[PDB]
């Protein structure tokens, strides 16, 4: 492939570089429609800008943590992270998000990692290896509600049993309603007055839940849950203005108030190098 | 206010005309779908699509 | 049941209205079924709500 | 003797013809197109009213002035008031349409100015009260009027702000979608073809918009000595292709 | 090989090698050739 | 298996089933169709709403008793404010339809009495002063209420004398317009295809009725012993081949 | 796969949706037996309904 | 590949792919014709 052809001299009245830029327009001109150039050869594919390799290596998307004590006398089992749970989510952590909100529409199958670590603040002993399950909750599933509920039972929801220290990792289809997940959507559930504005109420893709398997040692255990997420067979459409301005929410496109200019001022004039 | 064999028995009227004589939404998973059999294996599926058969045999 | 998601509403009214004979008297009843087209398509499969327990059960 | 410049637009009982064009755009290079079988979804047959909604509607006219932020409006809100279009808006179930967007403001050879016409799909705007807060469905669906970005922030209304494109983007981007300028000293019209874009085959037409139209001054107007510090600038716009499905009781929506 | 029967569990895409930039680039309706005038 | 008796319409979205039918009368013999070209004259491109105006729409109930004359209601009329057929109505200039009419009343083997369901095409109405008094338009326009012949006459209304059919002529010779009778022995519903039938292509759908549909009991209704003595009527009424031309701002009519 | 074929208008002596629920059959009466339809494709297999899928994890 | 040698040890089946709810839903004795009449 030429990266560029050889070019000389010029004295034509077929002027390349004379375009009207109100027509929307990129007119495709090359350094040889205005210089004289040598041949030269490209060397490359773009291999590495392929939507699939951009969106496709794995992003920490969560980070959680659920504790191992004993749960007498704990009137609320959720609210002492004796298990939790995660509202699924892509948009939470803000590195992957900014990539993901290049594109309007975007479908893809998802790869989890999931990697478990143990922390012991207090003074300890000898720590009992630990199993974290994670399981699954759809939208319209008993949500579980004490860290050992027949919920946990989870006949007919996936659910994944691995060890403090390791990784699980598993892959989910593209469980979208439609055709693409909407990265953006201007619309509302219904025509109501008062529903919330955006995707969230488009991207109802239930709750994700953790636990860990064992009962409690005489000591408390801190573990902390990170997942990421790796997007394969990606399919990207309708290109958007990058993100400029700080996020503020899941799902809105609402930025902070008295932020900062986010073009940097020149140190000089117009005319400065 | 229990379960009662009556519940499955819409009732009719003589001589009413214009009138109602019963409305629901169509949630399947819940409401009055819920324990019929399709309604209690719609729920053990998250999404569903397609056309329902809704009759009424007089009696 | 979701919002955005939602389908619709089924109602019933009379279109002239119902006459019984003479001699007879009283309400009259319609029973109602619901089954699924052959259009039908369920996917996910999850956990019901319509099911759950606080103790194994033993013999 | 054909010239990019001169064109003439017919659709359904109403033409447009313009003698000052700057080629037109046609968005992602497709055009407007019904429903196919294979993309279907919903079984009902639909409605083509053809020619009685597939013609131009004229919304009123804006007033560009020196001190002008831009405008905004919603598709296919802009035109649920207009004529049958309206109607079958309201009392469908679900609708599909493209459309000619044509966008009009001539000057004389001593004025100087230019404005960005861009269209947006799917342009979620941002509530000026930042963290969660919604933006209430009144607020996005202003109807013929559109929104003024220099009108004030109001409560439950968008954030208004030219430099960030309603929505923490910056306005120098804008670039990247079908979009084509008005440079009063080149071009006085603008016009862009929209196909229907959407990631399901067909949607509601009231509780969702699927494209923004923006027109927004950049170089700023600037008439002749001693000259009427304005010029009204019209939006034109004829929905195309359009399809109506799941026909009904008539939709009641907020306020 | 594929040790798995679902699609969703094979690895990464493969490099699209589609590349057509004239979408985004010339979405003009009247072609228009470099070298020519812009305006006729 | 099949009967004369039980039948089927499905039009639209919309579909009818009559378990007791005697037959269906086609006006004329002829099934409402297009409008061709060698017939037309407008030069404008017609707009076929199809499925959204092409069902069934019921109108409100009468009640028959043993005192009633007979109802009256005159076509396009009667569906002026039916969906969109309706709005169309008001937005075009010209317009053109056929419609399949239902009548329906159902009671038991042991009542009597029989309706007599007659289409009329170009069903003038006399004015009861006599004379050359004219029948005002509201008169004429009574929409989905229709005309109740043993309503009292009213100034500027036409005469409801039945056994004159409202114009001078005698009720024993309807039957030379289609018609259908329902007699609760045989009979629990009437269905008529009615043809567009003018002496123009297409016409104006406001100032002129081109059918008056009119169901007059007959033999009066006879309920069983200490059964309540009335029965409720009820009509459902479908366009069927309807076309709209000469789109714009939208008629306005008296009251 | 076709899940719903293309039907119009219908004025006839045959009517699919008047049954007899009292034999035990459900009849398999579909939209196009009642309102107009256009064609669409199923797009589907009901493989995760399958008995060896429902009772497998 | 089949690293065992009892059948009970392969993994799950493959689908029925046999789907035929006539037994269930019409296990009439005289066959019903949808468009004729119920009970003639
Ligand atoms: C946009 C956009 C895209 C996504 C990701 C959707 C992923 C589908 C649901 O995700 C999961 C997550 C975890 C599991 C799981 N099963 C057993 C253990 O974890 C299954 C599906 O979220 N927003």
């Amino acid at each position: 492939t030429v990266a560029s052809i050889s070019s000389g001299p010029k004295h034509t009245q077929k002027v390349p570089i004379l375009t009207a830029n109100e027509t929307g327009a990129t007119m495709p001109v090359l350094p040889s429609d205005s210089i004289e150039t040598r041949t030269t050869y490209m060397h490359f594919n773009g291999s590495e800008t392929d939507v699939e390799c951009f969106l496709g290596r794995a992003a920490c998307v969560h980070v959680t943590e659920i504790q191992n004590k004993d749960a007498t006398g704990i009137d609320n089992h959720r609210e002492a992270k004796l298990f939790n749970d995660w509202k699924i989510s892509l948009s939470s952590l803000v590195q992957l998000r900014k990539k993901l909100e290049l594109f309007t529409y975007v479908r893809f199958d998802s790869e989890y990692t999931i990697l478990a670590t143990a922390s012991q603040p207090d003074s300890a002993n000898y720590s009992s290896n630990l199993v974290v399950q994670a399981m699954y909750v759809p939208p319209g599933a008993p949500n579980p509600k004490e860290w050992d509920d027949y919920t946990w039972q989870s006949a007919s929801n996936p659910s994944v049993f691995f060890k403090v220290g390791d990784t699980s990792r598993f892959s989910v289809p593209y469980v979208g309603l439609a055709s693409a997940y909407n990265c953006f959507y201007d619309g509302y559930s219904h025509d109501d007055a008062e529903t919330q504005y955006g995707i969230t109420v488009l991207n109802h893709m239930g709750s994700m839940a953790f636990r860990i398997v064992n009962e409690h040692d005489e000591h408390k255990t801190l573990v902390k849950i990170r997942v990421y997420h790796r997007a394969k067979h990606v399919e990207a459409w309708i290109p958007r203005a990058p993100r400029a301005l700080p996020y503020t929410s899941i799902g809105r496109t609402n930025y902070p108030k008295n932020t900062e200019p986010v073009i940097k001022k020149r140190k000089g004039d117009i005319k400065s190098y | 206010t229990k379960d009662e064999v009556n519940s499955y028995l819409i009732p009719l009227n003589a001589n009413r005309q214009n009138e109602q004589v019963f409305g629901t939404n169509l949630f399947i998973g819940d409401g009055v779908f819920k324990t019929t059999l399709l309604g209690e294996i719609v729920q053990y599926y998250t999404h569903w699509s397609g056309s329902l058969r809704f009759s009424l045999m007089y009696t | 049941p979701d919002t955005y998601t939602s389908a619709g509403f089924l109602s019933c009214w009379y279109q002239t209205s119902l006459i019984l004979p003479p001699e007879t008297t009283g309400q009259v009843y319609l029973l109602s079924f619901i089954s699924a087209c052959p259009d039908f398509k369920l996917r996910l499969m999850k956990d019901t709500q319509t099911i759950s327990q606080t103790v194994a059960l033993t013999e | 003797g054909y010239s990019d410049r001169v064109q003439q637009i017919t659709l359904g009982n109403s033409t447009i013809t313009t003698q000052e064009a700057a080629n037109a755009v046609v968005c992602y290079a497709e055009w407007p197109e019904y429903l196919p079988d294979v993309d279907a979804s919903d079984v009902n047959k639909t409605s083509k009213p053809d020619t009685s909604v597939c013609r131009f509607y004229t919304l009123d006219s804006k007033t560009w002035t020196t001190g002008s932020k831009g405008w905004c409006w919603k598709l296919p809100d802009a035109l649920k008031d207009m004529g049958v279009f309206g109607q079958n808006m309201f009392f469908h179930s679900l609708g599909r349409s493209g459309y000619t967007v044509h966008v009009q403001c001539n000057a004389t050879k001593f004025h100087s100015g230019c404005l960005l016409v861009v269209v947006i799909p799917e342009h979620q705007l941002a509530s000026h009260e930042g963290g969660n807060v919604s933006v209430k469905y009144t607020f996005t669906h202003p109807g013929e009027r559109g929104i003024d970005l220099s009108s004030a922030n109001e409560v439950g209304g968008p954030v208004k702000d030219v430099l960030y494109n309603m929505n923490g983007t910056l306005l120098g981007n804008l670039l990247i979608f079908p979009h084509q300028f008005i440079n009063l000293r080149t071009n006085n019209t603008a016009t862009i073809v929209i196909p229907y874009i959407n990631s399901v085959p067909i949607d509601s037409m009231t509780r969702h918009n699927n494209v923004s139209l923006m027109v927004i001054p950049i170089a700023p107007l600037t008439v002749p000595t001693g000259a009427t510090p304005s010029l009204p600038i019209t939006v034109t716009i004829a929905p195309m292709c359009t399809e109506f499905s799941g026909i009904r009781s008539k939709s009641i929506v907020p306020q | 090989i594929n040790y798995y029967k679902d699609a969703a569990s094979t690895s990464s895409a493969g490099q699209s090698l589609s590349m057509d930039p004239s979408k985004f680039t010339e979405p003009v309706k009247d072609l228009m050739l470099k070298g020519a005038p812009a305006l006729n």
